[PDB]
């Protein structure tokens, strides 16, 4: 996160840190708890991940230093990547992790609501991007979970900013015209959380951008409202 | 939430 501040413990209880153990253990991506065995994250996070056996999901984490060999985590039973996904820049950058065990909800770990079908017309004015990502293009994973408040940008304005790309309505953009605050490396897969009627909604999944927090380069996010039926197809399968 | 994910 560029231009952000330290989060307070319990502030983003749906935020997870997804770690890989191959070749060595390190943070790989962010993610969001959406159900008691479900993490919603970005499909591009699994490039070269050949098995869910190398993955560890840690919930209830503020500081990466809380993670040691004796720290509990959730194993991943299954990685479900949208079958139309090719790359982050072409969209469908969404994936589900089915956990080996059930998340017990509490003040440190709980789900974020998915957006409503009727809420595709609501104007979100209170949106925040969170993660342990870089504070600049050449940096390192941060110890403390960071947060930054970012305004949503119309699809038309986002398309003007990304000449040569196709910004679809399955994407949603966020950023200040003068830059300064944005997601960066290590934040991808994490949430873009917006508060409406005193309820937080998972509006976006951190996906891609040209550089980090550059002037007139908003962050591009998976527009979660456009994937609610796909999420329900996968999580509510009979 | 209005959208529900089954436990
Ligand atoms: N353990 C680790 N050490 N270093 C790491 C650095 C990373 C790392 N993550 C990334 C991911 C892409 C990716 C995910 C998983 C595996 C491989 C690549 N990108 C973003 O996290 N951010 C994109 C973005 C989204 C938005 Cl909305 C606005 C701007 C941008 N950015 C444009 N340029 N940068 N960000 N790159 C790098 Cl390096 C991870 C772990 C580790």
């Amino acid at each position: 996160i560029v231009g952000g501040t330290a989060s307070v413990r319990g502030e983003w209880p749906w935020q997870v840190t997804l770690h890989t153990t191959s070749p060595t253990q390190r943070h790989l991506c962010g993610g969001s708890i959406i159900g008691n065995q479900w993490i919603l994250t970005a499909a591009h996070c699994f490039y070269g991940v050949e098995s869910p056996k190398i993955l560890r999901v840690y919930s209830g984490i503020l500081n990466q230093s809380e993670i040691k060999e004796d720290t509990s985590f959730f194993g991943v039973q299954e990685i479900i990547i949208h079958d139309q996904y090719k790359m982050a820049e072409s969209g469908y950058d969404i994936a589900l992790l089915k956990l080996e065990t059930t998340v017990g909800y509490g003040d440190s770990q709980r789900p974020i609501c998915l957006p409503s079908k009727g809420d595709r017309n609501v104007i979100y004015t209170d949106c925040w991007v969170t993660g342990w990502g870089y504070r600049k293009l050449r940096d390192k994973i941060q110890n403390t979970l960071q947060k930054a408040k970012i305004p949503l940008v119309t699809n038309e304005e986002c398309q003007k900013r990304y000449r040569g790309h196709k910004i679809t309505h399955k994407m949603i953009c966020a950023g200040y015209r003068e830059g300064g605050k944005d997601a960066c490396k290590g934040d991808s897969g994490g949430p873009l959380s917006c508060k409406h009627n005193e309820v937080w909604h998972l509006v976006g999944i951190t996906s891609w951008g040209e550089g980090c927090a550059q002037r007139e380069r908003p962050g591009v996010y998976t527009n979660v409202v456009e994937y609610v039926d796909w999420i329900l197809e996968k999580t509510q399968a009979v | 939430c209005t959208t529900k994910i089954k436990p």
